[PDB]
């Protein structure tokens, strides 16, 4: 009945745990789980209580399994990579370093495929992938030597990257794809050798490809990196995912997409066609979902669990191929972040607050009154709501009206027509009287005689410079400016403004004075910095215009 | 490429064969009185004249005149014109058992008021379709003849010696 | 507090005068009011995607619920033995829970009532024909709602879009150090420090001063005198300092306490 | 205006030029109260013959069936602005035309008022309601004992405007709505139409059980047509006026032209003798001088046998013979009707002598060798 | 403003909604028309009057006389108008009819 049940609590912050780095895990019916802390729990998920905790030192990054060898292998931080035997002969546990190998102390991030180990590691400017052997036989849980290295030349640098498995069918925690995407993407080596191939994709937003048989090196022989890593797609955002899907379903599944995940939403198809010219052709999408995602899974049939700061999501491929756009409903649970899915539909989630949830997807008598009324009363709080985002639609529209008739003004007032009809600013000189000296003042008479009217966000701006000519001294005055908003003033109408520009020291005036107009448009007041100067007239007054006969 | 669909293929199967059977010349409209028994007798007795006539008034776009012109016509307009009169032949014959605010809105399209090159038979099927409901008197001469037919019976009339009969009431 | 960044907090506060006030980093954003008095806590619910609410709690025995995207009261309650906020349902998205008076029994957990304030409301002659028909009209103003918010952001994206397109419409090295103002007695001093590009012995330069008609409600004309200084530093090359200032009155401006 | 500087603001308020040279315009465009996105790129120049025009996938799956249309319209249109217009007109027509995808009422009016407009009716009554909450249908009762429906179609404004009321009954169906009448206003007006019709009804149910009405089956109540048959292999039909159904009805005679001679004659003779405050049984029966059988073949009463194209029999010698591979038609045909049909339809192919395509009646498979 | 000699287009000054320092303290801290008549006897305003410089015999010269130091005098002598609606210096408009 209850589709979304609680099985513990964690501690989080203010805000919520932080992504990339929580982790859950599944085997049967342990879950094993990191929140990004020293701390790494295993619940029994029958009576969701914590069967045991391991205290690591310095933050936990990745998990990884072993269900045959009964296995857990872990990545601190900036120690190395432990593993623990699930049997491991309070409930809290700390962990002895003698669990700990390869201490590489820099790697970031790590895999693991039948006898085999993948890492990757961070240095200086070039990050390397190294390969390892992993004791086949039960014996005391060893690296081995190092079976290759090779570095991703083409990446040079809080987002870890992420690596994918994908071997092919007739050669495991990764996927299995089907011949036609695996010979379309890596081709005809790793067809004939049945190589597993190694999917890194890096916080640049490069997916890039390695075949594992192709690396094999010492030192006497350097792996090449140009040769022996390859670069698929240039996604331009970090990776959250890689994937496989089955699409077209019509535990090993043959697998027939592979699936990326942007941080900001750009997620990324491929599939088989052989289509149009008999050739087979990779058909790429790059959709571009709402939202941070903040973590990902893939679950039975094309489908994909996505989680936002919003909610959680899922999105369908399954169905020219796949699909033209990806539309994507929630399904009414939080923001999980950390998101697993086993198939029996069941999956498990971190809550961005901190709980573990195991979300389970698929007359009366009075009673259907009081349904009629609990749904009259939903209707009536969602409309509640609708109104007030219509009203707020309502203003954006106002201000993309205002902004309309702003960027119509700024192409007439910048564009040449033989004479200045948008918008004009004439000045003329007067001579008046202030108790007993004369004065010359300027009007600044601005018409307007084309229909656009200057609504609220449009200021003029007058300057008025007095002599020029750059001096030995620095003056006490270079200029005077004035200001006035322009309101309402609409097509026809004309505004007027006085100025002097006469001797109010020493009876001196000097000449040429020249006042210039302009009208500055904000951006923020209808609602890097920002505004836009125009540049109306430009009157010179010269002695000519400042006799008096 | 120049393959044309029928513009009745997007409407109800019954409709499809009314208006199937009415293009089939003269003998259209009893025709469509056959095919009406012919669902009376089906597991659908009634026949949804009220969709018919929404479905008759739709408009969808043309390119019709000159090489270029964009305009938006009705089904009635947009159907073959001999469907067009027995259609509206029928609508006589069952002119009681139909929605009258479809029946009007048929018949404004009928009128064809501000439109050249006019289709007389849809317009004067139209004048008697109004008569019959009883909302065109109209005040006006609008008659289902032309104005040349009325004069030159005017004109013949003329040249007969009136009767002692009094029709009109002055 | 909501929220921490580097220091930087987003805060939820409220007061005596009834209130509930945001702040962004000291900046107080989206001011509310209350009904009731003598306000308690707050809780926050989250109801689903974006559906913030702000459940606040009185010491008179009542609350409200004040909906984050507009600082509006979108519920009261009276009676109020207790609030609390938390997932009773299964459903994966917050609800309250609210417990009235112990009037009614002897008991604690009767006389409840648990609200999403939407599509989950629970509490303590054929008429079935009408349900499915109320259901997908729920679920279409749901939609709606859902839909309504996608369009408003794009909106907003498009006025950004545009603004930057009137910004390189009329139109790299810096030109301008930096800003700084100060007042005298009843003067404004605007001063802005330049840099090697710009030549006043080429260039006459003003520096105007423009009110926010937020602030400015009529036609007042501010006026700006404008000096040029240079000053020689350490001459006893010899870097010269050519700055550019600008003074106003003051008085006409604080008009509303405040000015920008 | 004229010009294209203030007409385009007027007219398309929502789209802002982004580049200086009017060339690329963004934004939205309006059409019933819905903003769609747009982005609208012209070449260096002010020509249409080429331009790129996107949209949202929501105006892209809404001007489904018209991507032609509208791909002529860019290289035939001379201006931005009369495009536009032209677009949102077009808008106007895809959303008019679909409006069942593409709605929202007001629920403070609506989904509250309906309900306690329904509960003030009483709840014994309504029988159906859609998932749109757009139709509905209400159930009467007559006097003598009949169920009679009314279904009522709803706009987003119920109470503003009138709902489209759809009513079986012959007799054209008037109700006075007001914005303040309501449901039990036009139910009182469907009940007062129901006491008016009633001796219509009365005379339709005498026949319909006292005779072997022949081709109506299952009468609706808008049928004023009633073959009734009588002896063998000859029917009379007779058309009822609803005013005055008691009044002597338009009657005539199917059958054999040796047997049906004696029945006009001798209704000519007797046509006088009706009387319309009897039944019209009891005046058929004195009139034409006979008794009725009550169902002589209840079984086989009669399968129309005619080409269901001409609805003739004896077509020019050929015979009803073509039929369909189906036991819910059985449709007999003509070869000459039945190959005119086909050769029109776009589904049907001909091989040598032979044409596939589908049955008018039931649209099945049916196969046709000339 | 209306019946002035230009017939030029100027602003309305519309004197303003508040004093600076009310508005101040309003943000920190947060009809029928008027009428008034005066009448006089015909004999009395025609001898005062007399030298009856133009116009009619009464209303417009009494107007003339009411605004006779007023610099806008010679436009209502021209035109004869016995009735204005002049503004006010606190931006109020006042009509004076006689
Ligand atoms: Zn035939
Ligand atoms: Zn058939």
């Amino acid at each position: 009945a209850p589709r979304v049940r609680y099985l513990a609590g964690f501690c989080c912050p203010l805000g919520g745990l932080a992504a990339g780095k929580p982790r859950v895990l599944c085997h049967e019916a342990e879950v094993f789980l990191s929140t990004g802390s020293e701390l790494v729990y295993v619940y029994d998920q029958e009576g969701g209580l914590l069967t045991a905790a391991f205290r690591f030192p310095d933050q936990v990054w990745h998990l990884e399994l072993l269900a045959p060898r009964r296995l857990l292998y872990a990545l601190c931080a900036r120690r190395g990579l432990y593993c623990l035997s699930l049997d491991h002969p309070s409930p809290v546990i700390p962990v002895d370093p003698d669990a700990c190998i390869l201490p590489d102390a820099a790697l970031c991030a790590f895999t693991l495929l039948d006898s085999v180990l993948v890492t990757l590691v961070q240095g200086p400017a070039r990050w390397k992938m190294q390969l390892f052997e992993q004791p086949c036989p039960g014996e005391d849980p060893r690296p081995g030597g190092q079976i290759g290295e090779v570095e991703l030349s083409s990446y040079t640098p809080h987002f870890l990257p992420v690596l994918c498995s994908v071997s092919p069918s007739g050669s495991s925690g990764g996927f299995t794809l089907e011949d036609a995407l695996f010979g379309l993407l890596f081709g005809a080596d790793a067809t004939l050798l049945q190589s597993p191939v190694v999917l890194c994709g890096l916080p640049d937003g490069q997916l890039c490809c390695v075949i594992l048989k192709a690396l094999v090196t010492s030192r006497s022989a350097p792996g090449d990196p140009n040769a022996l890593v390859k670069i698929l797609h240039h996604l331009e955002e970090p990776v959250i995912f890689i994937g496989a899907l089955k699409t077209e379903p019509q535990e090993d599944v043959h697998c027939d997409c592979l699936v990326a995940f942007g941080h900001h939403g750009r997620m990324l198809a491929i599939k088989a066609s052989w289509d149009e010219s008999g050739k087979l052709v990779p058909e790429l999408r790059e959709y571009c979902l709402p939202g941070p995602v903040l973590c990902a899974a893939c679950g039975g049939g094309g489908r994909v669990y996505h989680s936002t700061p919003s909610d959680l999501c899922v999105v369908d491929l399954s169905r020219q191929p796949e699909e033209g756009p990806g539309g994507l409903p929630p399904m009414l649970c939080p923001a999980s972040l950390n998101i697993c899915s086993v198939v029996s539909t069941k999956l498990l989630a971190l809550s961005a607050k901190g709980r573990l949830m195991t979300c389970s997807l698929d007359m009366t008598t009075e009673s259907a009154g009081q349904k009629i009324k609990e749904l009259l009363s939903g209707i009536g709080n969602i409309s509640e709501r609708v109104s007030f985002l219509k009203k707020a639609v309502d203003q954006r529209n106002k201000a993309l009206t205002s902004l309309n008739e702003a960027m119509n003004v700024s192409c007439a007032l910048l564009s040449s027509g033989t004479g200045p009809r948008p918008i004009s600013c004439t000045t003329s000189t007067t001579w008046s009287r202030l108790q007993t000296q004369d004065v010359l003042m300027a009007t600044c008479v601005l018409e307007n005689s084309s229909s656009f009217s200057l609504d609220q966000g449009w200021t003029l701006c007058i300057q008025v410079l007095t002599s020029s000519c750059a001096l030995d001294l620095d003056s006490a005055c270079s200029a005077i400016t004035y200001t006035i908003p322009v309101d309402q003033l609409g097509p026809g109408a004309r505004r007027e403004v006085t100025l002097p520009l006469g001797p109010g020291e020493n009876g001196g005036l000097d000449l040429p004075v020249t006042v210039s107009c302009t009208l500055f448009y904000s951006l923020r007041e209808v609602v890097e910095q920002e505004g836009v100067c125009l540049p109306l007239s430009r009157h010179t007054v010269d002695m000519l215009q400042c006799l008096r006969f | 490429e120049g393959v044309e669909p029928a513009p009745w293929a997007q409407l109800e199967a019954p409709a499809r064969l009314l208006l199937q059977a009415l293009q089939a010349g003269p003998e259209g409209a009893r025709r469509g009185l056959g095919v009406l028994r012919a669902l009376g007798s089906r597991g659908w007795e009634p026949f949804d004249w009220g969709r018919l006539l929404e479905a008759l008034c739709r408009e969808e776009p043309v390119v019709q005149g000159p090489d270029g012109r964009l305009e938006l016509k009705p089904l009635l307009l947009r159907l073959p014109r001999i469907c067009q009169r027995n259609l509206m032949s029928l609508l006589m014959a069952v002119r009681p058992s139909l929605p009258e605010s479809g029946l009007l809105s048929v018949l404004q399209i009928a009128q064809q008021d501000l439109a050249p090159d006019p289709d007389a038979w849809l317009r004067a099927l139209g004048e008697l379709l109004r008569r019959d409901l009883g909302v065109g008197t109209s005040m006006e001469g609008a008659s289902p003849l032309s104005e040349r037919c009325q004069r030159q019976l005017q004109s013949l009339c003329r040249g007969l010696g009136l009767g002692g009969r009094r029709l009109k009431s002055p | 507090i909501c929220a921490t960044e580097i220091l930087r907090i987003s805060l939820i506060a409220l007061t005596r005068k009834n209130q509930l006030i945001s702040f962004q980093n000291g900046t107080p954003k989206n001011v509310c009011q209350l009904p009731f008095g003598d306000p308690c806590a707050v809780q926050l619910m989250d109801s689903g995607g974006g559906n913030l609410f702000f459940v606040v709690s009185f010491i008179s025995n009542n609350a409200c619920a004040v909906w984050k995207e507009s600082f509006q009261v979108a519920a009261k309650w009276e009676k109020l033995s207790l609030v609390l906020i938390d997932d009773f349902i299964g459903s994966g998205t917050e609800q309250v829970l609210l417990l009235f008076k112990d009037s009614l029994n002897s008991d604690c957990l009767t006389s409840f009532k648990i609200t999403d304030l939407g599509k989950i409301n629970y509490s303590s002659e054929n008429r079935y024909l009408v349900v499915p028909p109320l259901e997908t009209g729920l679920k279409v103003c749901f939609s709606s709602f859902r839909e309504l918010r996608q369009h408003l952001l794009l909106k907003e994206k498009i006025i950004s879009k545009s603004y930057k397109a009137l910004i390189n419409l009329v139109q790299s090295e810096q030109l301008v150090e930096k800003i700084w103002y100060r007042v005298i007695d009843d003067s404004l001093v605007v001063g802005v420090k330049t840099t090697s590009s710009l030549k006043l012995s080429l260039n006459d330069v003003t520096l105007s001063l423009l009110m926010d008609q937020a602030h400015d409600s009529r036609f007042r004309l501010l006026k700006c005198q404008n000096r040029v200084i240079k000053l020689s530093t350490n001459p006893f090359k010899k870097e010269c300092v050519q700055i550019i200032t600008a003074v106003t009155s003051l008085s006409p401006l604080l008009t509303f306490s405040k000015f920008c | 205006m004229a010009v294209t500087e203030a007409s385009l603001l007027r007219q398309c308020p929502l789209l802002l030029p982004q580049n200086r040279s009017k060339t690329v315009y963004e934004g939205f465009i309006s059409a019933q109260g819905r903003d769609f996105h747009l982005r609208i790129v012209l070449p260096e120049d002010l020509q249409l013959k080429n331009a790129r025009l996107l949209c949202s996938w929501q105006l892209r799956t809404i001007l489904s069936g018209y991507h032609r249309i509208v791909q002529q319209r860019m290289q035939h249109s001379p201006d931005l602005m009369s495009f536009m217009m032209e677009l949102k007109m077009l808008l106007e027509v895809a959303l008019k035309n679909r409006q069942e995808l593409y709605a929202l009422p007001p629920p403070p009016q609506f989904y509250s008022s309906l309900i306690e407009e329904i509960g003030t009716l009483g709840w014994d009554k309504l029988v159906y309601a859609d998932t749109c909450f757009s139709t509905i249908k209400l159930k009467a009762e007559d006097a003598s004992g009949r169920e009679h429906l009314i279904t009522l179609k709803l706009k987003a404004k119920y109470p503003a405007e009138s709902p489209d009321y759809f009513v079986d009954f012959p007799v054209p169906f008037c109700a006075s709505w007001t914005p303040q009448s309501s449901l039990i206003s036009i139910y009182s007006q469907f009940l007062a139409a129901i006491e008016s019709l009633k001796a219509f009804w009365d005379v339709m149910d005498e026949i319909d059980e006292k005779t072997w009405v022949l081709e109506p089956e299952k009468p609706p109540r808008s049928a004023t047509a009633r073959r009734i048959a009588l002896g063998n292999n000859v029917s009379i039909n007779i058309e009822v006026d609803p005013r005055h159904p008691t009044m002597l009805p338009e009657c005539f005679f199917l059958g054999a032209d040796h047997v049906v001679k004696p029945l006009g004659i001798k209704l000519s003779r007797n046509i006088h003798l009706w009387d319309p405050e009897n039944s019209v049984l009891q005046n058929l029966k004195d009139v034409l001088e006979i008794d009725f059988p009550a169902r002589a073949i209840l079984e086989k009463s009669d399968f129309t046998m005619d080409c269901g194209i001409c609805y003739a029999y004896q077509l020019d010698g050929t015979i009803p013979d073509q039929v369909c591979d189906n036991s819910q038609c059985g449709q007999p045909f003509h070869q000459i009707c039945l190959y005119e049909w086909l050769r029109g339809l776009l589904t049907s192919r001909q091989s040598f002598n032979i044409i596939f395509g589908e049955c008018p009646y039931c649209s099945k498979p049916i196969t046709l060798k000339m | 403003p209306g019946l002035a000699p230009p017939h030029t287009r100027a602003p309305s000054p519309l004197g303003p909604t508040r004093d600076p320092v009310a508005t101040f303290l309003e943000t920190c801290r947060e009809l029928p028309p008027s009428v008034a008549s005066i009448k006089v006897s015909a004999e009395l305003l025609r001898a005062a009057l007399k030298d009856g410089h133009s116009g009619v015999p009464l209303c417009c010269a009494t107007l003339q006389w009411l605004l006779a130091e007023n610099a806008a005098v010679d436009v209502v002598r021209a035109r004869a108008l016995s009735s204005i609606q002049g503004v006010a210096p606190d931006g109020a408009n006042v009509h004076l009819i006689v």
